[PDB]
């Protein structure tokens, strides 16, 4: 990629999240949102590396510190929506056009570290919290569908989670060094979701994951993403590990909850990114893996290889980009890569 | 070869997601 533009938000507070809106239809402008402090800002990408301000939101709660955001749409009107959350522990659903909070969800006993929308049903929002649990909400009926935690749930803050491509299961990870699998295509979860639509509510309490392991990393796991049936996760050892539950030949949907084996297929090494809450991202087609480090360098790996050790790694740098890159986001068409930093700076890279 | 074979699932599943996306007409922000 080639560096084409950069800007710094006037509040000068660290930015933690960034997400292009992958719901926009072909031909419509590529838009992304940034979040940090009590701010949520929307931008539109144009020619000649232009980054146009589209709308902005400033929470009345000056002490809020948004950590992440996720896009969806109101299925009743096909209108885009943006969910945001952070240290306050409240989920806010914002209308990106009027920048008004239309709904909010409280329940988590503490900060929310990550939000993810189901890849098929736009109403299903997953939140992971410092309170050790994951929560699934139906934002159409404003109901808490299920709480994932308890007897075999996480024992420390949940830092990240991700639905697989088809939205049949979730993998979570956190400060207890573990990675846990939660299937949501079970008769129980399908039924809970179904009844949540009927409400005009008793949520499901899921205490037992379908798989759990603490043998991948030796410290906090601050980011996890599905790579097909494989898993990509990182800790603070300057490496993203690619692994899978069970043995080399085990099928992800055939492994039992008591499976004790794991198979590491390789890793993507980098440097100077050992501070906590530094997230990696992939493009929609999952052909590229990206991760920024604490000194402004942006690593990009080509995933279309037979093994991670043979994946070409491109290091993107700009002599003026020296702040920690908390998160990056590819446009749906992989043509643009945006990075946000701890100094409120935003960097635009257009595809090579 | 496991990593390579996994790529097939990715291609098929991202295609499914892309097809559902093609059906939508979400209003632009």
């Amino acid at each position: 990629f080639k560096c084409v533009n950069s800007l710094k938000e006037d509040h000068n507070q660290p930015l933690f999240g960034v997400q292009f809106n992958w719901h926009s239809k072909e031909g419509d402008p590529l838009v992304f949102a940034t979040v940090g402090s009590n701010r949520v800002t929307l931008y539109e990408c144009h020619s000649q590396g232009e980054i146009r301000l589209l709308q902005s939101y400033v929470d009345a709660d000056a002490d809020e510190n948004f950590y992440t955001c996720a896009w969806t749409y109101d299925s009743n009107t096909s209108h885009p929506l943006l969910a945001v959350a952070g240290s306050r522990g409240i989920i806010r659903i914002i209308n990106p056009i009027t920048m008004q909070c239309i709904k909010h969800y409280v329940g988590h006993g503490n900060a929310i570290n990550e939000l993810k929308f189901h890849p098929r049903d736009p109403n299903l929002l997953l939140s992971v919290s410092k309170d050790h649990a994951l929560r699934l909400w139906n934002i159409q009926t404003d109901t808490l569908v299920a709480i994932f935690g308890g007897v075999e749930g996480h024992r420390d803050e949940v830092l990240s989670a991700d639905y697989d491509l088809l939205g049949e299961k979730i993998m979570s990870c956190g400060m207890d060094h573990s990675l846990k699998l939660w299937r949501i295509n079970s008769k129980r979860m399908m039924n809970a979701i179904k009844e949540s639509y009927d409400y005009n509510f008793i949520s499901q309490k899921i205490h037992f994951p379908d798989f759990s392991t603490r043998d991948i990393h030796r410290n906090y796991v601050d980011c996890v993403r599905w790579l097909g049936d494989l898993i990509l996760s990182k800790s603070c050892e300057n490496a993203i590990v690619c692994w899978k539950p069970g043995k080399m030949e085990d099928d992800i949907d055939k492994i039992k909850p008591s499976e004790s084996n794991v198979t590491i297929l390789g890793r993507f090494d980098y440097s100077q990114c050992d501070i906590w809450y530094m997230r990696f991202s992939m493009d929609f087609w999952q052909k590229m893996l990206a991760l920024g480090n604490q000194v402004g360098k942006l690593y990009v790996w080509d995933l279309e290889v037979e093994d991670p050790h043979k994946a070409k790694c491109t290091t993107l740098t700009h002599h003026k980009c020296g702040a920690a890159i908390r998160q990056t986001s590819f446009s749906r068409d992989s043509s643009i890569l945006i990075a946000v930093c701890d100094d409120a700076s935003i960097w635009r890279w257009d595809r090579l | 070869t496991m990593f390579s074979s996994n790529r097939q699932k990715i291609l098929e599943r991202t295609e499914t997601l892309n097809q559902e996306w093609k059906q939508r007409r979400i209003q632009p922000v």
